[PDB]
């Protein structure tokens, strides 16, 4: 799930023509020290002294705009009308969408 | 040029001449079926008298 | 590469979308079976065809284009025409229940159910392409099954895809001619849904079709076959570009970047200038400044809006055939001279000139006249807003003694949505003023 | 009665109605039952699995 | 009738497989290019410009032919409408003559 | 552009032969048309010839 | 679309006193003609 | 694919399907035996749309035929297509009705509606998805009236997600024959205003006179008037069945139809009339028919709408046409009277093309219309009922039913509140 | 050397491994009689058979499983079938009293007195094997004589030999439909008993078996031919890399290592991605991009389960047939970077692929289609736990009210072993949750 080295124009969305960002990467490890200890018994069953993401993932309004110039009123709601949906601001592929403009005078 | 413009002229006439056999095959099946149909009628034809 | 998908909502797009098809596999030469001849041009699927068919390795020209419809009526007789066996059996979505005029209907009822479907043909189309530069999507305002299908795609299709173009195409509603009186109900639904969404929405109306047809070609009996001819060819015009090069190539990209002013409206108008009958067209002559006059003539448009009464903002000329720069360039020079012509004083230029060698073709058993130099004319004014003006009037009687709501209100929906709208296209009127105020 | 006026409240206090979560499979593939399909449903949501 | 279907359709037919020969051979033929093989000296010839025939008239034949296979089917469907209304007429009278 | 218009003013001919013979055929079913015939031969949807249709 | 509230201002009275004489529904259209 | 299942009601429209079936099938080419005649290609595919399969390429009709006297059954069964109805469809009484709707609505519908339920249901399951479903019968008949408020009833909980469509004949304003048939209509209408969504209004006056406008053929019999209602049927359901730019739901016709709820009752309109010398006579182009279209003549449901105005107008054209004529013939009536329409609607024309001529004719055409004329219909039977309810004549028989006076107060009160329906709308 | 031994035990696992064995002859051109045409490949019996048959110097390939059956009816009725002569007579073990549906009766009434006479056949089998990696176990969950009497089979071959494989094939109870209503109490009664025991168990189910054979198959009304003629091209597949090599060659150990993560959870989910009808693969094509997705396509699996309801912990793919290694591993490359494909972190690397050159033969009479590009998916994931949280919630109600106990009970069983099984199922959820929890 990282990214790879020097050879980077061999693994794009250039093929994949992929319309949504597949997954953010890097090349940076700070270095680890650790015995990497066993904190399981058989199960991936977490000793409950070591913690886990807990139960955080277990399993439209919103399109790519600029604010632009669009009096500010209509402009604010849209903001909202992007936002207050984490059903589409999570997970799942990442629903997440990008936004910009400029105020007004 | 002058050959490429030969061959697709003669390809013309190619396809609607197999489309016109191929009707004409057609229409000869339906002869046959209708052919048959008098026969049939023409058997049942006799006994009342 | 380059290259794009069509789409055909509403079962009237679906006709449409046949003969434009119909009409390209014709300059590529493709036999209704689904092959060339002995000749070689097969192979993974990359020729003239890459753009517009996939005929890899089967030998078999599959066109890029999904046909959807929810009646099982005009979606079968096409299943078995004459060219039944290019088109993908599984491409060609149909349904088994209508959406009965109702946007919502189709939007809500049946929407949900058979988007997923046509998700996997485009994702399995989506795989395949490479460039796939944005997608044809042919409909109608007054989709009996385009009004609310289309929307509920173009909404999922936009929210997963959003980097690319989507190029829309419907049938604008007849000022004075009306087949529903609901239809302004979902046609206003359909513009205030599709503004935040919609990349290029391009109108036409068949009215002006035929008043074109017996002024010039002199056919005071058209058919649906000669109003898709027409259409057709417009398509094939703009998409000559990807067909043929020329002196310069331009893109849909450019499209977009260079036509719409600002957001909101993006409802440029297209018009295609030499339309005469072939006899017409046998005994006199054609040349650049003819048909500049004629491009720019009142009533060449499809779509009744007086120029005058409005201004423009932009307006783009694609010259498919044999041209030169010299007449095209001095000609358009005498075009900016002219006092009647009315651009905004906000725009010094708004011409984008295309140039095309190919002269294009006149279609067998076809009624168009011989063409040695086209142009195709899409082009922005102020004078549009008065159909929507048309529009209003007309709805703002109507929700007041609010009609046939009791179907729309009986299948699940409230008044809010309805209010929206109103203020969305109040909105759109009262911009269209302010930008047309310089 | 002003009629009229009661069709205006008729669907003003109208409320709405619910659809139902139903797919479809194939060309002519029927409306095949989404809601338990037993194949995409929220199955694993209820306070006796695993305890 | 049958008979009269059958000629003419054998006729159009070896004409059509003529046509397709030819066609083969000239694609095949047209794939040639200088550098490559199948490249040769010859003497030349008379037979070479040998003259038999003409675009035209080769044309007219084949409208021709087209327009003979045309009536013939006109004629049989025709008949075979009158087969079928002479029948019906047939049945009613022995029916009512029954009765 | 000529030959594609002689020969377009020919369909427009064929198409008038052809819509000419559509009407007298059209002509000839009204003509033989029961409903406007009134035979009264049709009458006896019945088995035995002493009892009608009533 | 304007840059200035003053401009702006300034606009909508010169349409204003222009109203009836333009052309188009919302008198923005021209009157032109000879 | 979606399909439709017949109902068969009324000993009117006990002769109604007869022919109205009878006319699809030479329509559609099957002789009487039930052995199709391969013919056309179209009717082939799109005749499931009204008949099953059966063994020996036969098309059963789905439809079901209910009645109470077994004579009637016995004719049509005897009839030149009574071979194609099946013996399980015939589902009957062994009673006479009096002609009482009481008796068809409470007491000889018990021990029937049970059984009658099943048959459908059974063909329910035959088929898979129905747009809904269609009813032959009238609302001045006795023992339809009384069956079929029974049956819409009961299959609208059954399928409230359905067509109701509904077919009766109004009986004749001048004479009703039945003296009680004004009592027997008004109970019928009550529920059925309540329950169906689409009706169809006939009367055999204005079918007399059509004999004598057209048909000018002196006596006539009633199966050849059954034959132009069975025609004018088939040329509405010819849209579901057949290919063309026009699309064919009744819903979508519906929605394109309805202004507001109550709004149930529509009246039909024709293609070509034609006399003796008119056949050798007439220049078949659509303007004329267009002219004939809208005839005052040529309406035939109830009465001229020129005396009041028009809500709602729908003509669908099977033949050889093109969306040109019909525009500008849309055009040209829109100028010829753009004041007799309500401003309440404008453009409230609805077109459909059907591209596939009839067997007999090339270019024809339909009409629905929804106008406010039908006033002058239920005002007539507003005071017959008034009349007779002044001195309740006729009234023990529906007490020893077990009816009462004030199941009739909200019936006309529900009749009165429709009838200041209608013109507060318009007027 | 490299070879196993396959076991058919259920009445439903009669058919199958006959059509397997069916199939296995056509392969190698095996004629039914029992030898070769004049061509020369018998010897000491060593060949492409040595592994799957015994064609010693007798010449007759011998096919190297054992039928075991509790009725005569379907086991005589192949002992008169067309390779009968092939087969070996008590090889066929027959039966004349049946389980009666009931685990325990198969596992305790009959199953004592018969299993000596099969480990007769298991030692005298054994001692003539060589390599012997491990066993092709077919059975099913609701096996009316497959439950009770494979289990104990297992448990003894278990016990007698544990340093070797043991590969399990059953067809997964459908999760909708239910021939039948103890199905479910031996169903848990096999699973507690193998959990502990063997080595790799994977299912199937025949709803969606059906599913995909009126879907791409476009078959309506096909019969268990059919459907054993999928799975028979399946494990055929799977034996692939045993019958022929390729790019590389994998064997049953491999993937044992790779594919249970953790112990007892050995039940991995198998999908094979070129299944389509002849016609829609002759004016079609194939390669690798598209079967990738297809075989990862959520309705593609034999299982009904939801893949977004889970995640991904193994995954393998074997591709027989003409592959290069350029796409197949930019293809994987693409699936993952997909977003919809979710792994557990767990695994960075979670693919084992399988190369083999040889196209995928037809049979005669048979209804796949023509494949030279072929991939069985083999994956284990978290959306499985629903099939069993499925069963529970129907078991406990059954049980509460101890419903056909009478006869369980009333022939020697006792409600402790159904005690046992629930906790282990209890046990095998909340440690399907605590693996799906980070
Ligand atoms: N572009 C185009 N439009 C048409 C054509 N024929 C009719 N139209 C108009 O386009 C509209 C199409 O919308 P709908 O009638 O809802 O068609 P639909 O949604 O595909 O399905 P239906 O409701 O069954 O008709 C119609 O109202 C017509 O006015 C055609 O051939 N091409
Ligand atoms: N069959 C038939 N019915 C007719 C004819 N003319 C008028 N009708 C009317 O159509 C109505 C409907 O038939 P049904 O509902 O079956 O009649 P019913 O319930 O038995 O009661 P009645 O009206 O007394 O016959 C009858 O009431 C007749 O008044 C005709 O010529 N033939
Ligand atoms: N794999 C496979 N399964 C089948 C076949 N025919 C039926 N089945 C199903 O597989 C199940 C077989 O399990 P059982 O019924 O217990 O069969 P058994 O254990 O061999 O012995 P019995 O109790 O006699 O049937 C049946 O319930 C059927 O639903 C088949 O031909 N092949």
């Amino acid at each position: 799930n990282y990214s790879a080295n020097q050879y980077e124009k061999a693994y794009l969305p250039t093929y994949l023509q992929n319309w949504s960002p597949a997954r953010p990467t890097k090349e940076k490890i700070a270095a680890h020290e650790g015995y990497t200890q066993i904190i399981a018994n058989d199960r991936g069953h977490l000793l409950p002294s070591v913690p886990r993401s807990k139960a955080s993932p277990w399993g439209i309004p919103p399109a790519k705009v600029t604010l632009t110039a669009r009096t500010t009123t209509a402009a604010d709601n849209l903001t909202k009308w992007i936002h207050k949906n984490p059903d589409l601001l999570n997970a799942c592929n990442g629903l997440r969408p990008e936004i910009s403009g400029k105020p007004f005078d | 040029r002058k050959v490429g413009e030969r061959l697709e002229d003669m390809h013309c006439w190619k396809s609607e001449l197999q489309r016109e056999i191929d009707e004409l095959s057609s229409e000869t099946d339906l002869m046959m079926a209708q052919k048959l149909r008098l026969q049939r009628a023409l058997d049942a034809t006799s006994v009342p008298y | 590469m380059r290259e794009c998908i069509s789409i055909h909502v509403g079962q009237a797009g679906v006709q449409i979308g046949n003969a434009c098809w119909e009409l390209y596999c014709l300059e590529h030469g493709i036999q209704p079976d689904g092959q060339m001849p002995s000749d070689k041009t097969i192979g993974g699927g990359d020729d003239s065809f890459n753009t517009f068919f996939s005929e890899t390795g089967a030998g078999k020209h599959v066109p890029r284009a999904v046909f959807v419809d929810l009646e099982p009526t005009v979606v079968d007789e096409v299943r078995t025409g004459t060219y039944r066996q290019l088109f993908h059996p599984e491409q060609l979505i149909t349904g088994k229940e209508d959406a009965a005029n109702n946007y919502a209907r189709g939007h809500y009822t049946i929407g949900k159910e058979i988007v997923d479907l046509v998700l996997d043909r485009i994702r399995k189309l989506a795989d395949l392409c490479t460039g796939l530069q944005g997608f044809l999507i042919f409909h109608s305002f007054g989709g009996g099954t385009g009004s609310g299908f289309a929307s509920l795609l173009m909404e999922r299709l936009s929210v997963d895809y959003g980097k690319k173009s989507k190029l829309e195409f419907a049938i604008y509603p007849a000022p004075q001619v009306s087949t529903a009186v609901v239809e302004p109900y979902n046609s206003i639904l359909t513009t205030h849904t599709t503004l935040e969404h919609s990349d290029c929405a391009f109108m036409v109306d068949n009215e002006a079709i035929y008043d074109i047809c017996r002024r010039n070609l002199d056919i005071e009996r058209p058919t649906y076959t000669n109003l898709n001819r027409l259409i057709g060819q417009i398509v094939s015009s703009i998409t000559a570009s990807l067909r043929f090069d020329g002196a310069l190539n331009v893109d849909l990209t450019e499209f977009q970047t260079n036509l719409v002013p600002y957001p909101r409206i993006h409802f440029p108008l297209a018009t295609y200038a030499p339309v005469i009958s072939a006899e017409k067209a046998y005994h006199e002559q054609l040349s650049v400044a003819e048909i500049t006059n004629a491009c720019f003539e009142p009533a060449n448009q499809m779509v009744k809006c007086d120029p005058r009464h409005g201004k423009y903002m932009a307006c783009c000329m694609l010259y498919r055939g044999d041209v030169v720069p010299k007449d095209v360039n001095a000609a358009i020079a005498t075009i900016k001279t002219k006092r009647t012509i009315q651009f905004v004083d906000w725009c010094p230029t708004g011409f984008k000139v295309g140039i095309n060698y190919q002269p294009p073709t006149v279609v067998p058993g076809g009624d168009l006249a011989k063409v040695q130099r086209a142009v195709c004319m899409l082009s922005n004014t102020t004078a549009i807003a008065e159909a929507w003006a048309r529009l209003d009037h007309k709805f703002d009687l109507m929700y007041a003694k609010r009609a046939f709501v009791h179907w729309y209100v009986g299948e699940g929906m409230e008044e809010g949505e309805f209010s929206e709208a109103r203020e969305d296209l109040a909105a759109l009127e009262k911009d269209y003023e302010e930008v047309g105020v310089d | 009665k002003n009629f009229i006026n009661t069709n205006a409240a008729d669907v003003i206090m109208g409320v709405a109605k619910k659809p139902k979560p139903i797919y479809v499979d194939k060309r002519t593939g029927d409306k095949h039952d989404l809601e338990t399909s037993g194949l995409f449903p929220k199955y694993i949501n209820k306070k006796d699995y695993g305890i | 009738q049958i008979r009269l279907n059958r000629e003419h359709k054998e006729s159009c037919e070896m004409n059509w497989s003529d046509k397709v020969e030819v066609y083969n051979i000239d694609d095949t033929c047209s794939r040639y290019t200088n550098e490559s093989t199948q490249v040769q000296f010859y003497p030349h010839s008379s037979k070479f410009e040998e003259s038999a025939s003409t675009p035209e008239t080769w044309a007219k034949f084949n409208h021709d032919n087209l327009l003979r296979a045309e009536r013939e089917r006109l004629a049989s469907v025709n008949l075979r409408k009158l087969i079928d209304c002479i029948l019906r007429d047939t049945a009613e009278d022995l029916r009512l003559q029954c009765d | 552009n000529k030959n594609q218009v002689v020969e377009l003013t020919e369909r427009k001919r064929q198409e008038k032969q052809q819509e000419q013979e559509d009407n007298m055929t059209e002509i000839t079913n009204l003509l033989h048309g029961d409903l406007l015939s009134e035979n009264p031969r049709p009458v006896a949807s019945s088995f035995g010839s002493h009892r009608v249709v009533l | 679309t304007f840059p200035t509230e003053a401009d702006r201002q300034r606009a909508l009275k010169a349409h204003k006193e222009e109203y009836a004489v333009r052309q188009g529904t919302l008198r923005m259209g021209n009157y032109t003609h000879p | 694919m979606r399909e439709i299942v017949h109902l068969q009601a009324g000993q009117c429209g006990n002769q109604i399907g007869a022919k109205f079936w009878e006319v699809i099938s030479d329509e559609h080419g099957i002789d009487p035996t039930g052995t199709y005649h391969g013919d056309s290609d179209l009717q082939l595919e799109r005749i499931n749309v009204y008949y099953n399969e059966a063994t020996g390429g036969k098309y059963v009709p789905r439809a079901v035929l209910v009645d109470l006297e077994p004579g009637t059954m016995d004719s049509v069964r005897s009839g030149p297509f009574g071979q194609i109805f099946r013996p399980d469809n015939f589902v009957f009484g062994q009673s006479g009705a009096g002609n009482n709707w009481a008796k068809g609505h409470y007491t000889e519908g018990a021990e029937l509606v049970d059984s009658v339920l099943d048959v459908v249901r059974k063909e329910a399951e035959s088929c898979d998805c129905l747009q809904g479903f269609q009813l032959t019968h009238s609302l001045g008949g006795g023992t339809g009236s009384g069956m079929g408020t029974l049956l819409i009833s009961k299959i609208r909980e059954e399928y409230p997600d359905r067509i109701m469509n509904t077919f009766s004949v109004v009986p004749s304003p001048k004479v009703s024959d039945t003296v009680v048939e004004p009592y027997n209509a008004t109970l019928s209408v009550h529920q059925l205003v309540e329950n169906t969504d689409e009706t169809y209004c006939i009367d055999n006056e204005a079918l007399y006179d059509i004999c004598f406008r057209t048909l000018k053929l002196t006596t006539p019999t009633y199966g050849d008037l059954n034959h132009l209602v069975s025609a004018t049927m088939s040329g509405v359901t010819t849209c579901l069945r057949f290919p063309g730019q026009l699309n064919a739901d009744l819903r979508k016709l519906a929605v394109n139809m309805v202004p507001f709820p109550r709004l149930h009752f529509f009246m039909p309109g024709f293609a070509p009339l034609t006399s003796r010398g008119s056949q050798q006579y007439r220049a078949l182009t659509v303007p004329e028919l267009t002219q004939q279209m809208f005839d005052a003549k040529n309406m035939m449901a109830a009465c001229d709408p020129r005396h009041g105005r028009y809500l709602t107008v729908a003509a669908v054209f099977r033949g050889r046409m093109s969306m040109k004529e019909v525009d500008e013939q849309m055009l040209n009536v829109q100028n010829k009277n753009s004041s007799y329409f309500v401003e309440w609607i404008p453009n409230n024309v609805k077109t459909a093309v059907c591209d596939i001529p009839p067997r007999g004719l090339k270019m024809s055409a339909t009409f629905i219309g929804n106008s406010t004329a039908i006033q002058e219909l239920f005002k007539r039977i507003s005071e017959q009922f008034t009349a007779m309810f002044r001195r309740k004549a006729f009234l023990h028989w529906y007490t020893g039913e077990g009816m009462d006076e004030m199941e009739f107060t909200e019936a006309e009160s529900n009749m009165n509140d429709l009838v200041s329906e209608y013109q507060q709308y318009q007027d």
